[PDB]
């Protein structure tokens, strides 16, 4: 295209100032790497150039430090391997190019966390996403490429049985009585307004051929064509993460089944584990947290040192959101193991702190 | 944007934060134009407001108060647009946030401005935080006091600021004066300003010892403990006592007393 | 120690004792300087004449009395041949007004 | 023994070796300060005695009124104290 | 490439649900025409999934339309004209391919502009733009060449004598200082921030190699790939755009030929005159305006279609000419200081209590 354009000046002319920029993409790419990977592109139809579009249109933040660029399609992992080794490695922590990822959604593997006490954990969710073996990601697809994977979603989704019985929503023609309902539930959602989705073009051609999705009990909730294929969300007020976890591996069991059914399978391999759009989506690309009522821990001085070393994210809301902080080098449900333990932890740690104790004993070297 | 997206916090930005965060002024304005409230805040509670302020953006800041962005908004990190002020330094946002009613002190005790200040170094941020009112001697737990921070900080630009104003030399976190931390830092012109505003060379810590007794025999601060061990000069304790009689910042009246501008100078330079 | 402050009309002494001491060694203490015998030395506390023969501490003066932080006071008059002179001692000039800006708010 | 006369004709008699705290005195080596008040020079013996008192031994803290803090300062510096 | 990925798939896959837009693109661009012109594309690559972005993205307003579609060179004119010369056509009120299209710099032809009534001219300005044949418009430009281009402004600008001499203010690290003092004087030019200006991915890599070059005097901005590759702005306070268009004028000559001597000339044709990314500019691209202190006549019920029958926009009312393309640039600005005398006439009396009546043009 106008890359040959682009070709007919020196790579330098071409480079990108990245001066006032801060985010992982901009620590990576140097110009020899960005002479030298500008020449190379994807069989789908990508260039360096937009695998690091998002970056250079986003210095990003002084504190906040973003990814700054994103993949295409499988394939470009390879291709622009020179670059997603550096910041893979360096947004998971050290995650080596020979260091070997695996996958288990099996329940049995999930140890306690059967009841987590409910005068804390006021509700539990699951989130993870997949993308689809043979088309390319929402930053690249065609309008027809994007309805060929919403058609594939809603057969699969209208033969899930019991509970993973639902109901598709099509956005783009949805009823305002209907945007009324899933609003409230916040199982609606609306075109991305963040600059830093829009850089990638995620939004190309909205609302086509997005879709919504959820169960009788508005427990199982699909988003289609959205952040990214698709957008899956398991979720339940109180504590039973134990039951959640089932729930959500049996969604995705039965959909992969669906899917395998017609010749199609969710985008792995044993390096990076599931193929995501942005980087830091790598290896399971699984979340998961709960609402946690802390209004002591929340004020307690070592409340962010206790959840560097458990490895939690502290997110608050639209109590804290608790939820995992790792995405690659460990066993999905091996996450979620993290997440219980860590919230029963910090369940009696604010015990102790309610009654005014000491709460050193609590904080363990975990790394 | 409008809703618990329940997606990753780097999709929940509005226009309108990254704006703020790199001072696109006209492009604010355009986004409040077009209907972008200034109270729109995301996951954390966090506004453009509060992004400006950690920018230094004072002409945002001044459009952003104009259109009735939330002065004393706290974060989920219980920050405030004039904490996070003090972050950034901007020492024109430090007095215009005051200006419009941001409160000195901070709901929680995880964030104080003013402590914060004295760790950064933000001299004239202090100044203008004591003097719209601040405790200048404000005791915070972990932190003890401003002037023990700023020792810990080595920031002397502060130590003596502080000092001048009034800050008590012999408070710092719990039996750990200021004294106490210089001789932990080594700190030999930390230790001069100290002594010569009163600290207490005979204070224990918690550990029942002396500044003295807190760094090594071989050290200049050993000698200079040593010319501070027997009685003050009369001079001295005047001042002390001449000092106390003045409020934080209130030893500017000392022009006004009726003496020797040598002895004027004196008890102005403390 | 006892750090005392003797005075007489206008005049002042500054002297250290033992609290085992007695006033008829504090009489010889005064006599080195007023070159006069402790019989025409009247040492008093406050209008109570001293007794040579009773110790400081018997007196009532101790080291938190005594000190050297603010030392005790005991005035002084002479046997004025068949009696002893009037038991006065002049203060020391009174103080200037506090300047507004030192004044407590 | 050393006799100080104040400006107002009151006679102290200061141990000599205490009377050598002031650099002033010691300058001068009886001693009439016609520049100081007797309001405060009783103060400023009383000092010397401090001092040498806790020159080598804890140190206890040394009173002083606002009404003197301001005269006895000069009186200090005249003194080289 | 993807677009021969996106040729795997029947015409019918691709075609977009153009039933919710209402813009211009909307109501030409027929399924027949897309299967038509789909495998089509220019010589920089650009396609007409590429051209209808932004009226795709953008569903448009239900009553104001506009078009939706955005060109990636001069080329590109050429190459998807099944689809531009139906918008073009409907966008200017008529107008049909074969007719040639006129151009005109000389002042000299204008008759009067020299005299407005200074009590309700406040100010007036001229805009208009220009593009680097040989080089993309931005929506399909690279860092590269966007650099290049500013960097021949640039030097071109400098040479600039008299009151045109000035200086260059580059965005990626123009001061706070200086900004203030361009916002003061509405000189500064910040990031785009509507959707169809967004759409059409013009916003990526700001603010790189974009910038504002002005004279001493204020009165001319020349804004660097920004919106175009040349945005001009001439602006002066008072009743004499003669003036002000004598200066654009011939400092537009001058810069103009500046280029020429190293060997870069504007994009131009004779049936769109000068050629920018919008079609609705395309032509003389000429937007002269004035602001216009009106507090009787605005409230009168036939101000708007006094300023239609004078060929005006109604954006104290900024008046401006309402045409870009169909007669010459005098013609333009002719009708401009013609419809101030009038107006200014029309206001007078309703401030006499008099009626309109025969003021009315056609």
């Amino acid at each position: 295209s106008h890359n040959a354009l682009k070709l007919r000046f020196p790579a330098e002319d071409e480079f990108p100032d990245l001066s006032a920029h801060n985010n992982h993409m901009a620590k990576v790419l140097t110009p020899e790497l960005y002479a030298e990977l500008r020449a190379k592109s994807t069989p789908s139809g990508f260039t360096l150039d937009d695998v690091i579009q998002t970056g250079v249109d986003n210095p990003g933040h002084p504190y906040i430090m973003t990814v700054g660029c994103v993949a295409g399609d499988e394939e470009s992992y390879e291709v622009f391997k020179d670059l997603f080794d550096p910041i893979i490695e360096d947004r998971h922590g050290g995650y080596k190019p020979s260091d070997e990822h695996k996958t288990d959604l099996n329940p049995d593997n999930l140890q306690g966390g059967d009841d987590l006490d409910p005068n804390y954990v006021l509700s539990s969710r699951v989130r993870t996403g997949r993308s689809i073996r043979g088309f390319c990601l929402p930053p690249h697809c065609s309008r027809g490429e994007r309805r060929a994977i919403e058609k594939l979603a809603v057969e699969a989704l209208s033969s899930l049985d019991g509970d993973l019985a639902g109901r598709y929503y099509a956005l783009k023609s949805m009823t305002e009585a209907e945007q009324q309902q899933l609003i409230d539930d916040h199982f609606l959602f609306d075109k991305p307004v963040s600059p830093l989705l829009l850089a990638s073009g995620m939004a190309r051609d909205w609302p086509d051929a997005r879709g919504i999705w959820h169960n009788d009990n508005k427990t199982f909730l699909v988003w289609v064509n959205e952040e990214d294929h698709l957008r899956v969300i398991s979720m339940q007020k109180g504590g039973n993460m134990k039951e959640v976890f089932t729930r959500f591996c049996t969604g995705l069991t039965q959909i992969e089944t669906l899917f395998k059914s017609k010749d199609y399978e969710f985008m792995w391999n044993p390096h990076l584990g599931y193929i995501l759009t942005c980087p830091s989506n790598l290896g399971t690309g699984l979340r998961a947290g709960v609402h946690i009522k802390l209004p002591n821990l929340g004020k307690h001085e070592k409340f962010s040192e206790v959840l560097k070393r458990l490895r939690l994210q502290k997110r608050g809301t639209g109590v804290f959101d608790v939820s995992n902080a790792d995405r690659l080098g460990f066993s999905e449900v091996e996450l979620v193991q993290m997440v219980v333990d860590g919230v029963k932890l910090l369940i009696e740690m604010e015990q102790r702190l309610e009654q005014g104790q000491a709460i050193d004993d609590l904080m363990p070297a975990q790394k | 944007l409008s809703n618990p997206l329940m997606g990753d916090a780097v999709s929940d930005w509005s226009p309108m934060h990254e704006a703020a965060i790199h001072g696109h002024q006209l492009s604010l304005r355009n986004l409040i134009s077009q209907g972008w409230a200034v109270n729109i805040i995301t996951a954390d509670h966090v506004s453009p407001l509060h992004e400006a302020c950690l920018g230094g953006h004072l002409s945002c800041v001044k459009i952003l108060l104009k259109h009735g962005a939330q002065v004393n908004g706290v974060t989920a990190d219980w920050h405030t647009p004039l904490f996070n002020a003090c972050v950034s330094g901007s020492w024109d946002c430090v007095n215009l946030l005051l200006q419009h009613g941001a409160s000195v002190q901070p709901e929680s005790d995880l964030a104080s401005p003013i402590h914060e200040a004295a760790r950064r170094g933000h001299v004239e941020c202090v100044n203008s935080l004591i003097a719209y009112g601040g405790n200048i001697d404000h005791k915070i737990s972990h932190l003890g006091t401003p002037l023990y921070l700023a020792c810990e900080n080595q920031q002397r630009a502060c130590v003596k600021k502080l000092l001048e104003s009034g800050a008590d030399v012999n408070q710092g976190k719990g039996q750990d004066s200021p004294l106490h931390a210089v001789a932990r830092t080594a700190s030999e012109e930390l230790a001069c300003l100290l002594m010569d505003f009163g600290a207490d060379t005979q204070a224990k810590n918690a550990e029942g010892k002396r500044p003295v007794e807190l760094v090594p025999p071989e050290s200049p601060l050993a000698q200079l403990f040593l010319e501070r061990e027997g009685p003050p000069s009369l001079m001295q304790l005047c001042r002390l006592r001449i000092r106390k009689c003045f409020g934080i910042q209130q030893h500017h009246k000392i022009t006004k007393l009726v003496l020797p501008e040598d002895l004027k100078q004196f008890l102005l330079h403390l | 120690d006892v750090f005392l402050m003797i005075r007489r009309h206008k005049t002042t002494i500054f002297t250290d004792a033992k609290e085992s001491s007695t006033v008829f060694e504090l009489k010889r203490i005064v006599e080195g300087i007023l070159k006069r015998p402790p019989d025409e030395q009247r040492l008093y506390k406050d209008d109570q004449l001293l007794d040579d023969g009773k110790t400081l501490g018997e007196c009532g003066f101790t080291s938190q009395t005594a000190r050297p932080q603010a030392p005790a006071t005991v005035g002084l008059a002479f046997r004025a041949d068949d009696t002893f002179e009037a038991l006065c001692i002049e203060p020391f000039s009174s103080p200037p007004e506090l300047p507004d800006v030192m004044k407590p708010q | 023994y050393v006799k100080l006369i104040s400006s107002d004709g009151h006679e102290f008699i200061v141990k000599r070796e205490h009377a050598l705290t002031s650099g002033t005195i010691k300058a001068m080596l009886e001693v009439n300060f016609r520049e100081i008040p007797s309001h405060v020079l009783s103060k400023v013996c009383m000092y010397f005695t401090y001092k040498v008192r806790y020159t080598n031994s804890e140190i206890p803290e040394f009173p002083i009124a606002p009404e003197i803090a301001l005269e006895l300062l000069m009186a200090a510096n005249f003194l080289d104290c």
